[PDB]
């Protein structure tokens, strides 16, 4: 139904409130925040949020504090003050899926329509994107496991409307932009092996793990696919991408011939003014 | 008519063989050595200039 | 083609400059556009070993 | 031979030596043998004959390298009597002086008794290109690229008085 | 008309003499394939034609796959002269089988193999597989990454 | 087979189906009939080279060479980074 | 004699049996690709070391 989400900085940075507001308890929890955005388009757009008092207990995950009048009353307050954006979903900072975020959800699928999960940090360590919009739906499995509410990942991008770019960019100082040539092509081109690296050690190791000491469905039938598409690249023997390799590097004797003969003509007003203006002061210096 | 390059072929007489190939990408080489022979005139007259202020 | 076509410009220049040689008039400078032109042409260079990174694993 | 420079120190240079050197290609023996010592009046007087010795017997040699530029099989009478050659023998022997060279392509072949080659001199268009201009694209990015090094260094000789 | 829809096995036809006999016996249903073979030569030409049409067909259904049926096997396949397979090809030719590959020395074709320029086709090969290998990976990953959450 | 000579030919097909050569390429075109298949012969003399299927079931031996061929491209990936990286980060930063 | 322990070689009927010439299978061309990302790098360097 929905192929892809917006999320604005502006909702992470009120998360970085969720981390200021706390007091220093001792709790840090996976504090939810009522997720606001605009389902209207196809493309989900969120543009700002609140937060709820959002309490569990230590042993059970199954207790959960939420509230519906605090609900009418931000939502309401928000809707007096701006109607051009409705409630659509919730989130919580904590790392970790509990069992009861289907029944914490179900809350916000009741009264909101079908909302939106997002699993962000707590700290921001995290090199890979920090946030996952996971659609609240339910899907029929083919083993025959009865059906339950399943989170699919929906791909997201994280973007700024306006003045958000300016503000941030104001903020900072430090980030660069584009800027293509060398650096920000080169640095890319540095971490970017660490980039999928981590990704891939990070995965592999764990789900090793989970491989001899897992049970209880994984989703052991995505592992056919999985592994089928990882051995969809059985090292290819590149006879025919020898051509082709060709091509790139006749297109680098081509950038081989720009680079040689472009910078041989900077050389020229170098290789002019070099003696003119030296001799020249010199010779009407005495 | 392969002489005049109304299409593209090219005959045999020992075995009666045609092939018929084509070559799409000509608008890398001439503006390369296009960009070569205009180079020429750069440095050959900026030779012109260093001979004419050192010798 | 932006080359080139600076440099038929650049053709007529060591005229100029095998005449007068005294002070500047034009605001063009012929350089640093060329030298963009390379760092973009050096995108080639960069991602055919990243090309080649891929083709290793 | 003198293509693209003209003047008139190196014609009279070459004036003694521009029969032998048109004497090189077609290569007949007996001939321009006589022809070297016959007007050899400062080239052999430039002293002890070395390299003119080395190329007395170099004439077969070039020549039969002008037969590796023609065609592949070896004839009995035409080419060996063309080479002034004129035996089974030699004519494979000789030949195959050239092969041990390895500065030709030749296949060494005896189905009758006549001598095949491949003679391939394809270059090295579609066959492993990567590889072979690979040292090109190195060698010759390094040599523009100190040429690059070359118009750096001495604008800091320009700027470093002011 | 399910012989006719999708995916044709190369079938023999004399299996559908039977089929076309009898549905030319039986007055239970059907009636008209007396009609159909009405006029001395037009059922005739809708029978040659039509002999025709599928014997085109399946070659268009099997010109999909790259698998190389080798027409000269394919015609001893067929117990059908190779005289009669070039004018198939002269219903090939203005069926648009511009675009393949015959042979001077086989017989065999190829409906491939183009001139492949690596900077389009192997292009697009190694885009979309390269490309799909990452994003896929990518998917699966991230969502047994959630469901090993559930175990705790 | 994972790798090392994907292509295969008729003639293990034919052994395993007790068939003859005139029905297997009715056996291909019937197993790219279903779907299961991609895979496309470009052969002249009779070749079976193959693409995509479904595994589906289970291979501990996959699991463990699935193990293998991953963290082998681990471990390469992270030699080639750390081996562009020594270098480049000192040159390039 | 001396050279069926010298070059040690195939000694076929009444011929002279050569072996092992052209016979190579070409690269890889992964390794190359690798140096060539070695000169890809030294290329940033001699490009951009002073800057």
């Amino acid at each position: 139904a929905v192929q892809k989400v917006v999320v604005h900085p502006l909702v992470l940075l009120s998360v970085v409130d969720h981390f200021n507001r706390i007091g220093k308890v001792g709790n840090q929890k996976r504090v939810v925040g009522v997720l606001l955005g605009s389902w209207q388009k196809k493309v989900l757009d969120v543009s700002n949020s609140f937060a709820v008092p959002f309490d569990e207990d230590d042993k059970d995950d199954s207790v959960w504090f939420l509230d519906h009048d605090y609900l009418e009353n931000m939502y309401g307050m928000f809707k007096k003050v701006n109607a051009r954006e409705r409630i659509v979903g919730w989130y919580h900072t904590g790392p970790k899926l509990h069992k009861n975020d289907i029944a914490i959800n179900e809350l916000m699928k009741r009264y909101c329509p079908n909302s939106v999960l997002v699993i962000i940090d707590v700290k921001p360590k995290d090199l890979g994107l920090p946030t996952e919009a996971y659609i609240s739906v339910e899907e029929v499995h083919d083993d025959g496991t009865p059906t339950s509410k399943t989170f699919e990942h929906v791909t997201s991008e994280i973007g700024a409307e306006e003045a958000e770019e300016v503000g941030v960019e104001h903020l900072l100082r430090d980030i660069k932009d584009t800027t293509v040539g060398t650096l920000s092509q080169r640095i890319t081109n540095q971490v970017h092996g660490l980039k999928g690296l981590n990704s891939k050690l990070l995965d592999i190791r764990s789900y090793l793990e989970k491989v001899a000491t897992g049970k209880l469905p994984i989703n052991h039938q995505i592992i056919y696919q999985l592994q089928d598409v990882f051995n969809l690249l059985p090292d290819v023997s590149l006879q025919e991408f020898v051509k082709a390799f060709y091509l790139k590097t006749n297109d680098q004797m081509v950038v081989v011939y720009l680079a040689s003969l472009i910078r041989s003509v900077v050389a020229l007003h170098n290789l002019i003014n070099n003696k003119i203006a030296n001799r020249d002061a010199e010779k009407k210096e005495g | 008519m392969i002489l005049d390059k109304k299409f593209h072929g090219i005959l045999d007489q020992g075995e009666g063989v045609l092939i018929i190939f084509d070559e799409p990408p000509v608008d890398k080489t001439y503006e390369a050595a296009l960009e070569t022979i205009q180079n020429m005139s750069k440095v050959v007259d900026s030779l012109y200039n260093k001979a004419k202020k050192l010798t | 083609n932006y080359n080139k076509a600076v440099e038929e410009e650049d053709k007529m220049t060591p005229e100029q400059l095998a005449i007068k040689n005294v002070g500047k008039q034009d605001p063009k400078r012929h350089l640093e556009e060329h030298v963009d032109v390379l760092m973009t042409s050096n995108i080639v260079q960069c991602l055919a070993a990243m090309l080649d990174t891929v083709v290793f694993k | 031979d003198r293509l693209q420079f003209r003047q008139p120190s190196l014609k009279r240079s070459l004036m003694p030596y521009f029969l032998l050197t048109q004497a090189v290609r077609t290569g007949n023996l007996a001939k321009f043998n006589q022809v070297l010592d016959q007007f050899g009046e400062k080239f052999q007087a430039d002293g002890t004959y070395t390299l003119i010795i080395r190329l007395r017997h170099n004439v077969i040699k070039t020549g039969v390298r002008m037969i590796s530029l023609s065609y592949s099989r070896i004839s009995l009478a035409d080419i060996a009597q063309k080479l002034q050659l004129d035996s089974p023998e030699d004519a494979e022997f000789i030949v195959a002086k050239a092969i041990r060279d390895g500065v030709i392509e030749a296949s060494i072949n005896h189905e009758k008794g006549y001598v095949q080659s491949k003679e391939m001199i394809d270059i090295y268009s579609t066959r492993e290109p990567q590889l072979a201009f690979h040292q090109r694209i190195s060698f010759c990015l390094d040599i523009h690229n100190m040429s690059v090094k070359a118009m750096r260094f001495p604008p800091k000789s320009y700027n470093k008085d002011l | 008309l399910l012989k006719l829809f999708t995916t044709m096995e190369l079938m023999r036809w004399s299996t559908l003499v039977e089929d076309y006999g009898m549905e030319l016996r039986k007055g239970s249903l059907e009636s008209p394939a007396t009609d159909v073979f009405g006029s001395t030569e037009e059922g005739e030409k809708r029978w040659k034609d039509l002999k025709n049409r599928v014997v085109e067909h399946n070659i268009r259904i099997m010109a999909k796959y790259y698998t190389r049926i080798t027409m000269k096997r394919m015609a001893q396949l067929l117990d059908l002269s190779v005289d009669e397979s070039e004018a198939f090809l002269s219903n090939l030719v203005v069926n648009k089988t511009i675009f393949a590959k015959v042979d001077r020395l086989a017989g065999i074709i190829n409906f491939q193999r183009p001139k492949d320029p690596n900077n389009l086709l192997n292009d697009w090969s190694q885009k979309l597989n390269s490309l799909m290998s990452l994003v896929n990976k990518t998917t699966h990953l991230i969502a047994k990454e959630e469901m090993i959450h559930n175990l705790q | 087979r994972p790798a090392n000579h994907r292509q295969l030919t008729f003639e293990e097909i034919a052994k395993s189906a007790k068939i003859t050569v005139n029905e297997v390429e009715l056996l291909v075109m019937k197993a790219l009939s279903v779907g299961l298949v991609k895979g496309s012969i470009d052969e002249v003399d009779k070749r079976v080279h193959m693409t995509w299927v479904q595994p589906r079931v289970l291979d501990l031996q996959q699991i463990k060479g699935m193990k293998d061929r991953l963290e082998f491209w681990c471990t390469d990936v992270k030699s080639m980074e750390m081996l562009v990286e020594h270098q480049a980060h000192d040159i390039l930063t | 004699t001396d050279y069926a322990k010298k070059r040690g070689w195939v000694l076929g009927p009444n011929n002279y049996y050569s072996f092992a010439s052209q016979q190579q299978k070409p690269e890889d061309t992964t390794i190359p690709s690798t140096e060539l990302a070695k000169q890809v790098i030294e290329y940033a360097r001699q490009l951009e070391m002073i800057v």
